[PDB]
RNA sequence: GGAAACUCAAAGAGUGCUAUGCGGAGUGCGCGAGAGCAUUUCCGGCAGCAGAGAUUUCAGCUGU
């Protein structure tokens, strides 16, 4: 119960899911910049204001 | 022969005065640091356990909630801290939430109202002053719309003009509402659908295909001249208002209960219908409606966006609305109280973090769309650890425990029964279809995005 | 701790000027060090405009002495690399932490 | 240890540095304070005893209740349990569950049977007057506070003769004779 | 970007000796191209790290490193380091086991006779002191100066800071020698039983009541790297074993005759063993290859242990012999006593110690300084060794400046941290990976005679 | 959108920038409302940029009869011009966050490029600062704030009563 | 048996404490500008000139 058992989706096979996961990303087995620019969400929002509809390009 | 040993010299590392911090001193060798993989995956399990025991996501109803039950629910696109809310024995309200509770409320029609959404109107005789009084507008059942100020108190350049500043007649009752977002042109849903703007009273066109009705309509967040609609023939029409003509029609198995565009991709929407699963369409390609969420037990009454336009949120006929991911079609998180029931307008909040769902029995309520998180700034050490463990089960997401904490929900019982046979009822009609399939010679595999799919106009 | 962020942030500096033989790294550990306890003292607890001044003054003399051992060794002006920058923009963000941190005394402004 | 927070006691139940299941509720510890027990493993050379004695009453429970070993070995058992005085009463087999206990056969032992007929006033100052010397149980001194007495000798606990603490109670009472020599 | 440590800093993976989907070409490209990136930056940190581990050498052709005098580098050394090489007499109680804590801050003696005694011996602070009567084979901390466990002549008792008993396990019917697994927070035990015994320390749970089925336990010693225990019997077999199965994991047959000692690597990799055959050997782990085997030194050697540079440690009775430069590959690094001739391919020991007539019980290395702690029959040593120690510890885990808030704050963050006792693995990344069968490559349900031949037909 | 805040003291006028807006929906929220409470959380939200002390105690009693009638004085202008950015036509108003409705529309009409806010969280964020106080400034001031509104009250007090000096 | 401390050890609570994120330009756009785009466009070279500035620093030219 602690190994998988398939292959997950965006993967394809083992050799995949294994050289993704080999990088630990704590801040032990990495260093504090690599840390905090490992880890950071896809979306990133501002927490009080209201988000426009994007209406790029040529404004 | 030369001797030196570690020289700790004991003061680099104990401070010389009593407030100042001392050193951390720091190897990152893997010889120094030994488990890693066992090590960040219990940090992985703790991170789970944590968010499954800090889900608390019911933030609080707003004021003591309306009469007969919540039909129509639309924010406002321009400001965070309010939005309109009208129920079906005639009542609309403008609610502030962040106080919770409501500018002004009024009797507005007589039977039901049926759509209702917010304006940024320009006449050709006034500067529309859009930032001291707000306005709104609603259609309903008794053959009218009526474009509706408010006396709003957020800002305090002034100091008159409440309610009902004009009043649209038509000769057919009404089912849907939304507006064009420049332009103060507004569009109509009810026996046919019809486009006019807020200074002349009179339909400017008409626009429907043939005659059926239609159910609900919504405009786009951008190309801002092109918007759907869904009718009582199953079916979703799309029209373009620079040629002024409806522009393709597609028609599924079950009625299409609301549409809801996407802010970001600008021609994916995602529509609702009465077949327990909602469809995130392409636009452009009107054949394959490239994603499926799954997961209901009854009709999907509405949904509509995050608006970092990634996440999606479906309300149903059962009690209990539920929020997606988009490139999953399957259910993130479900959220359902007791008290609520047949909630019929889900509607989220214009900074992505609140779900307003506006229920049957009268009252809305709001939820947070992250159920773990809170809503107060965090010290970066917080937002160090919260995002760490964030990214941590995330990628340890496939593991056959964190799975199975990160998934275990308590669903009402009535859902799970039904979830349960639909299962069964499911994995009967798979098998007899393996039956046919290994006797009969081309019974062709249909993709299940274009199972529901009965008939499309233009096909190419 | 974001001392550990500044500590290694200042890195990539010291490994140019280090590859290229101006330094040896027997002694820009030992400006590592120095500068550790500096950034310790500095967003400590209960720190002070004398620890910023001191900060200063140990980063103008190392960037004097960089200066020094440039025209001597390598007997050019600079060597284009990042440190010639490098050394007087954290100057000025050490000044710019000292003014956020303490904007009373006219004398550190 | 640090009396944790409450998403940490939350996160973890389970852990207890002080008392774990298999302490048993530290009775061993406890009943050890209660009677002063001198040496550790002696609440379980007890304990291994009173576990012996029901295992020996459950076999012969087990053997027919008609054959005259089971019966002259149960007597024999309840009769010597009775004049160890362990017991009280030469009652019912029975009690060799329900009245059998390691607080028993401690109740029997030197010191608390001097605290029980008063000869010191606390089991600590019992054990230390005959850790010092001064008891005797008939003729012989009793050096080890391990000794536990029989039925018989509850009745020559007495101390030595020229144990200052006879000589200072009888000169309180002021019976104090000299002729024999305490 | 040349990081001459990236040989250190790498992880390796389960490989084949490309793709067509876009976005997983371009997700696993960003991946290692992060990986990259992230060990670059983590190997740029030896610009970072305080101080240079300490050394000697002989610099010059005549004098040797073998052959100083423990008066001449206490002479050499400074002050503090002098003051520390700390040598207590105690001659009543029996011969003194010896066991640091995982940092260098506290000391646990215990005499043979009764002797118990936690006590700081940096600064002199005793903690707690305690005469019990009965024998005490060996004891230890078990994950700070608080908690101490004390193998008795049968019961395993476990102590308090202060010297207040708190369990006599009912279990561990005898012991002979203990460890702690710090991760996993697991107390094990093993003795003249052949029962191999793990306790979850936390919760006061037993975990595995293993079965050895080879006699008593001569000597355990811990791997810490993956946390695997290593016995050594009687017949010479170091088996290594893990709590999860009960059939012993890895049966080596290092030695002939009884196994006296063992001692792991602290990187994993080297094994260095001393049976009663007079024989040393030193073992790969991770390849489970015999790496090379001193035979016939003169003596049994009674105990080994190695530093946290690679630095062997073996006591051959009366003596202390430590070589550095052991635990390569080569043939070059087999240890031997003489360059015979002034042979420049020898390793003629890196520094040698004879005590007077006391034979050495155990040696133990101090985790962060350069000096090794002998514990002999009239008391304890500390040698100092200049090579022995990381001087550049990372005070994320272990400090050895550590105050009350951090200890206890640091002892709760392990605490709930603990790795539960099913992951003792062979090797420890086998944990995000998947089944070894449940094949490789994934399938998404698309692809799951003329007159026989004239009387053919009937 | 409440880009700065103008809290009025006893010694002279403050101007806040603010870096992170609060949050708007969950407002009523004890983990926000707490967060008001905690300095070093509230400091997350508030910079002080501007500090313009009343040069005498008369100007100070005559500023604080200007704000109770709700009027513009000129040290007030003063720190308002020069703190706050002038906007394009009518794109991105720019904002104060003040304290009442009624200097609402006069310091709108003195500066029509300016826009005036006076709600929930615009009064939340001014009775954090108040509670907080002199912490905000770090000593960037010359005066002790209970001392100084003291002489200010009996002033303000006498001046509102018409006490007499004879 | 009661009482002194800089005797130590272990817990707890309160008060605090900030707890705290290629370059000058020049060149065309972005509604007097930098909040981005983009660079050989000269430079961050050499000595001297002479205007200055506290021996070492800037201001404009010759070649380079």
């Amino acid at each position: 119960k602690y190994q998988s058992s398939a292959v997950p989706f965006p993967f394809e096979n083992r050799e995949q899911y294994e050289r993704s996961l080999r990088m630990p990303i704590g801040q032990e087995w990495t260093s504090r910049a690599s840390h905090q620019e490992l880890i950071k969400p896809r979306i990133m929002t501002k927490p009080g204001q209201v988000i426009d509809p994007l209406k790029a390009p040529f404004k | 022969m030369k001797i030196k040993t570690i020289k700790r010299s004991a003061d680099d590392y104990v401070p010389v005065k009593s407030t100042q911090e001392s050193q951390m001193p720091r190897n990152l060798n893997p010889e120094l640091h030994p488990f890693e993989r066992a090590r960040e995956y219990t940090k992985a399990l703790n991170a789970t356990k944590l968010e499954r025991m800090f889900a608390k996501p019911f933030v609080g109803q707003l004021g003591y909630g309306h009469r007969d039950g919540v039909y129509a629910i639309a924010k406002n696109y321009g400001s965070l801290n309010k939005l309109a809310t009208g129920s079906a024995d005639g009542v609309i309200k403008y609610w502030n939430m962040s106080t919770r509770e409501e500018f002004v409320s009024f009797k507005a029609h007589y039977g039901l109202v049926t759509g209702l959404c917010v304006t940024q109107p320009r006449f050709h005789d006034k500067k529309p002053d859009l930032k001291s009084q707000n306005f709104m507008l609603s259609c309903s059942d008794d053959k009218t719309v009526k474009l509706w100020s408010i006396n709003v108190d957020d800002y305090s350049n002034k100091n008159n003009e409440e309610g009902l500043i004009r009043t649209f007649d038509g000769e057919s009752a009404f089912q849907g509402i939304d507006s064009h977002r420049e332009n103060s042109t507004f569009a109509t849903g009810g026996a046919k659908i019809h486009l006019w703007d807020v200074n002349r009273l009179k339909p400017v066109s008409d626009l429907s295909w043939g005659a059926d009705n239609i159910t609900s309509l919504k405009f786009n967040q951008n190309e801002t001249d092109i918007l759907a609609s869904t009718g009582s023939d199953n079916s979703i029409v799309l029209y373009d208002l620079r040629t002024n003509s409806p522009t393709q029609k597609i028609v599924q198995t079950m009625r299409t209960n609301a549409i809801c565009w996407n802010p970001m991709e600008a021609f994916n929407f995602v529509t609702a219908n009465e077949d327990h699963n909602a469809y995130y369409y392409d636009m452009r390609n009107l054949s394959r409606s490239l994603n499926v969420f799954k997961d209901h037990v009854s009709a999907v009454m509405d949904v509509d966006f995050s608006p970092t336009g990634d996440e999606i949120v479906t309300g149903s006929y059962d009690k209990s609305i539920r929020i997606y991911k988009t490139n999953h079609g399957h259910s993130r998180e479900i959220y359902h109280t007791k008290r609520m029931q047949h909630v019929f307008q889900v509607k989220y909040s214009m900074d992505s973090k609140y779900i307003i769902s506006g229920s049957d029995d009268g009252n809305v309520r709001l939820w947070r769309s992250k159920a773990w998180e809170r809503s107060n700034v965090k010290t970066t050490r917080e937002k160090n650890k919260l995002e760490y463990d964030e990214k941590l089960k995330e990628r340890f997401r496939h593991m056959p425990e964190i799975k199975r904490i990160s998934r275990h929900r308590h669903v009402p019982q009535v859902i799970k029964k039904a979830q349960e046979i639909k299962n069964i009822e499911l994995s009967s009609i798979k098998r007899r279809e393996a039956n046919e399939r290994r006797t009969r010679k081309d019974m062709p595999y249909i993709s299940e995005r274009k199972k529901q799919i009965v008939g499309t106009v233009h096909k190419y | 701790s974001k001392t550990r962020y500044y500590l290694e942030q200042c890195i990539p500096e010291m490994d140019d000027l280090v590859e290229k033989g101006l330094f040896t790294k027997n002694e820009v550990s030992l400006i590592m060090k120095k500068r550790t306890d500096f950034e310790h003292r500095l967003n400590s607890r209960g720190s002070s405009i004398n620890d910023y001044i001191k900060y200063i003054n140990y980063e103008s003399n190392v960037n004097k002495l960089r200066a020094k051992r440039c025209k001597r060794i390598l007997q050019v002006k600079k060597t284009n690399s990042l440190s010639d920058w490098s050394i007087q923009q954290r100057i000025g963000f050490i000044y710019q932490r000292g003014t956020n941190k303490f904007p009373q005394d006219l004398k550190f402004w | 240890v640090r009396k944790l927070k409450h998403h940490e006691q939350k996160l973890l139940k389970k852990v207890d540095f002080l008392e774990w299941k298999q302490d048993q509720g530290h009775r061993d510890t406890q009943v050890m304070r209660t009677y002063h027990i001198q040496n550790r493993e002696d609440y379980h050379k007890y304990n291994r005893i009173c576990g012996d004695i029901r295992r020996l009453a459950n076999k012969l429970s087990l053997l027919p209740p008609t054959d005259p070993f089971r019966r002259k070995h149960e007597q024999l058992l309840l009769d010597k349990l009775y004049a160890m005085g362990v017991l009280t009463t030469k009652s019912k087999i029975s009690d060799l569950e329900n009245k059998v206990t390691v607080s028993a056969i401690c109740r029997r032992r030197l010191p608390v049977i001097m605290h029980r007929l008063k000869m010191a006033e606390t089991i600590q100052d019992a054990v230390k007057f005959i850790e010092q010397g001064h008891v005797r149980v008939g003729p012989n001194l009793i050096n080890d506070p391990a000794y536990l007495v029989t039925r018989n000798m509850e009745d020559y606990v007495t101390w030595v003769d020229n144990s200052k603490i006879k000589k200072t109670l009888l000169r309180y009472r002021n019976q104090i004779d000299d002729f024999d020599f305490s | 970007k040349e990081r001459e440590n990236q040989n250190k800093f790498e992880r390796s993976t389960y490989t084949n000796n490309q793709t067509k989907d876009k976005k997983l070409r371009a997700g696993l490209k960003k991946i290692d191209e992060q990986y990259k990136k992230a060990v670059s930056s983590a190997a740029a940190t030896d610009y970072l790290l305080p101080e240079s581990n300490g050394y000697l050498e002989p610099e010059n052709e005549l004098e040797k490193t073998f052959k100083v005098q423990q008066s001449e580098i206490k002479s050499s050394v400074d002050v503090s380091t002098a003051n520390k090489a700390l040598d207590l007499s105690l001659k009543e109680f029996g011969p003194y086991h010896i066991k640091y804590a995982k940092n260098g801050t506290h000391l646990l003696i215990t005499g043979r006779k009764g002797h118990v005694a936690s006590m700081d011996w940096r600064k002199g602070q005793l903690r707690a002191e305690l005469f019990l009567n009965e024998t005490c084979h060996s004891a230890t901390y078990l994950q700070n100066e608080q908690y101490f466990a004390v193998a008795q002549k049968k019961y395993t008792f476990i102590y308090d800071h202060e010297g207040t008993e708190l369990h006599r396990l009912k279990q561990h019917i005898e012991a002979r020698h203990l460890d702690f697994l710090p991760y996993h927070y697991l107390l094990v035990t093993a003795g003249e039983t052949g029962w191999l015994k793990y306790h979850d320390v936390s919760t006061g749970q037993l975990v595995s009541e293993l079965r050895t089925k080879a006699g008593p336990t001569m000597a355990m010693a811990q791997n810490p790297w993956n946390a695997v225990m290593h016995l050594g019997h009687s017949n010479g077999t170091v088996s290594l074993w893990s709590p999860s199965m009960p059939e012993p994991l890895v049966k080596l047959l290092s030695a002939r005759g009884p196994v006296n000692s063992i001692a792991i690597d602290r990187s994993g990799y080297y094994m260095a063993t001393t049976g009663a055959d007079r024989s040393m050997k030193i073992w790969d782990i991770r390849n489970f290859k015999q790496l090379h085997s001193v035979e016939s030194l003169p003596t049994p050697g009674t105990n080994v242990s190695i530093s946290d540079t690679g630095l062997l440690a073996l006591s051959r009775g009366p003596h202390v012999t430590l070589w550095k430069d052991a635990l390569k590959l080569s043939g070059d690094s087999k240890p031997c006593f003489g360059s015979m001739g002034g042979n420049p391919h020898r390793n003629t020991p890196y520094m040698s110690h004879l005590f007077a007539g006391n034979k050495v019980e155990n040696l133990g290395f101090v985790p962060f300084e350069d000096l090794l702690g002998v514990g002999h029959q009239t008391g304890i040593t500390n040698l100092i060794v200049p090579g022995a120690g990381e001087a550049n510890y990372d005070a994320l885990e272990l400090n050895p400046f550590e105050t009350k808030k951090q200890r206890q704050e640091q002892e709760v963050r392990t605490l709930l941290n603990k790795l539960p006792a099913d992951t003792i693995t062979l090797d420890p990344n086998s944990i995000g990976s998947v089944d070894k069968r449940s094949s490789t490559i994934r399938l998404n349900a698309k692809d799951l005679d003329v007159i026989e031949e004239a009387l053919s037909r009937f | 959108p409440i880009e700065y805040l103008l809290f009025e003291e006893p010694t002279g006028y403050a101007v806040f920038k603010v870096k992170l807006q609060q949050d708007d929906i969950g407002s009523r929220l004890k983990e926000v409302q707490e967060q008001i409470n905690d300095f070093g959380a509230f400091t997350k939200l508030i910079e002080l940029v501007s500090f313009a002390p009343f040069k005498g105690a008369a100007e100070a009693l005559e500023n604080a009869n200007d704000i109770s009638e709700g009027l513009v004085s000129e040290s007030l202008k003063a720190i308002l011009d020069l703190n706050l950015p002038k906007a394009s036509s009518k794109k991105k108003n720019i904002t104060l966050a003040i304290s009442d409705k009624n200097l609402g529309p006069s310091i709108k009409e003195e500066f029509p490029y300016v826009d005036c806010i006076s709600n929930e969280l615009a009064q939340d964020l001014i009775r954090g600062v108040r509670l907080h106080g002199e912490k905000l400034f770090k000593g960037l001031q010359s005066g002790d704030l209970e001392r100084a509104q003291l002489g200010l009250g009996h002033a303000y007090s006498r001046a509102k009563v018409k006490f007499s000096v004879q």
